[PDB]
């Protein structure tokens, strides 16, 4: 029967699809006002450190949360967490995957047992007792070290002199660090400057790898689209890419997709039927995106409200009702190149 | 004849752990550095 690994990998399934499903929510929300700029971000990175601050959370202040996380069909989302977790840091020697969590907190603040019982069961996350009180700037490097090690180097500096503060109490972290060859990689012999179109009218050069092999394409002629993905080692990741049939609309070509996105569609059309092996030409950029941001404002306008006032309430951590999250720093990273892809993300929930 | 896949236009790209199905990094490329 095996019952207890039915039920395991329903709920990696229940994470996996909640965080499918906040993954376009929370692009079609930067999307509205970043229109015409690069988005990248780590969804495993920002969900984690909003479960970990969603299992402190009670009343309206969980509810709302777990709407906009996409929570809601999990009687345990902590397990499905851990599950994945698990997943991701099992020991391997063939490509690096590894994710981390940890609580930084107040020493003079104490946390309800039960909180980091779970904390360290489902997220694996210790704490760190801080002066955050009377050594704000000592606090705020040594967690920016810790996300510095956990991040291979490639964000030094997560926090800023304006997120940690004396009124600082509690700062739940996330990071992810990936590096993966290809499954067939490019010869870097074969890659050439050539012109990447931004719209209609502008193009900039880019270094642009090729090969000739053969990949999983969806060709989506009904919606002027084709999708294929892009296997690391042994296939256990895949960069996917969805790429218009060409810029037909007055800006990135991506209007009509962007419009139409939804996760249904999206996860549709990954796996599909239609998604077979076909020896391509592929013309793809050597590419690299940093990205810096500040999801409070974002996550309000999802409607994610109550947790960022006064009438929050995380009684789950603590018996006084005195903590907000004031911040949700989240800092990505990510290079492709020839020989694969590396890519790197960190979610700093600030709470006060 | 070989299909014609040239990246040299925006698109949306996403880094999945393939077991799972769990979307790690999500991301649009529309503009060179």
């Amino acid at each position: 029967k095996d019952r207890w690994g039915s039920e395991l990998e329903i709920s990696m399934e229940q994470v996996s699809a909640s965080i499918g499903n906040f993954t376009v929510d929370l692009f079609n929300k930067l999307n509205e006002t970043n229109r015409d700029k690069n988005i990248f971000f780590s969804p495993w990175s920002i969900s984690s450190a909003l479960a970990l601050t969603y299992l402190a959370a009670k009343g309206s202040t969980a509810r709302e949360m777990a709407e906009v996380l996409h929570f809601e069909q999990a009687e345990n989302i902590h397990s499905g967490f851990k599950e994945l977790l698990t997943a991701f840091n099992k020991p391997r020697n063939n490509y690096s995957l590894r994710s981390a969590n940890r609580i930084y907190v107040e020493k003079t603040y104490a946390l309800l047992p039960t909180y980091l019982q779970l904390s360290k069961k489902y997220y694996k996350a210790e704490p760190q007792k801080v002066n955050f009180k009377t050594a704000p700037e000592q606090s705020r490097k040594e967690i920016n070290t810790w996300v510095e090690k956990q991040t291979e180097s490639k964000i030094k500096n997560l926090l800023s002199s304006d997120d940690v503060k004396a009124t600082t109490r509690l700062i739940l972290v996330n990071a992810i660090y990936f590096k993966a060859e290809w499954e067939v990689k490019f010869q870097a012999e074969k890659t050439s400057i050539q012109p990447f179109r931004l719209s209609k009218n502008k193009s900039k050069p880019v270094k642009m790898m090729y090969m000739r092999d053969t990949f999983p394409v969806l060709i989506m002629e009904k919606m002027n689209f084709k999708m294929i993905e892009l296997p690391y080692v042994k296939r256990e990741l895949s960069m996917f890419i969805l790429l218009p049939d060409d810029i037909k609309d007055g800006t990135t070509g991506l209007e009509q997709l962007e419009r139409e996105l939804t996760y249904e569609r999206l996860s549709e059309w990954a796996d599909s039927k239609m998604m077979t092996e076909t020896l391509v030409d592929l013309h793809l950029p050597k590419f690299s995106l940093e990205d810096r941001i500040d999801l409070r404002d974002t996550l309000r306008n999802m409607g994610m409200t109550t947790a960022f006032t006064t009438n929050a309430d995380f009684r789950g951590m603590t018996d006084k009702k005195d903590l907000a999250i004031s911040k949700v720093i989240h800092q990505s990273f990510v290079a492709v190149d020839e020989k694969g892809t590396e890519a790197v993300a960190a979610t700093a929930v600030i709470i006060s | 004849h070989v299909l014609k896949f040239k990246v040299d236009h925006p698109f949306h790209f996403f880094i999945r752990h393939n077991k799972s199905k769990t979307i790690l990094f999500f991301g649009r490329f529309c503009c060179p550095v």
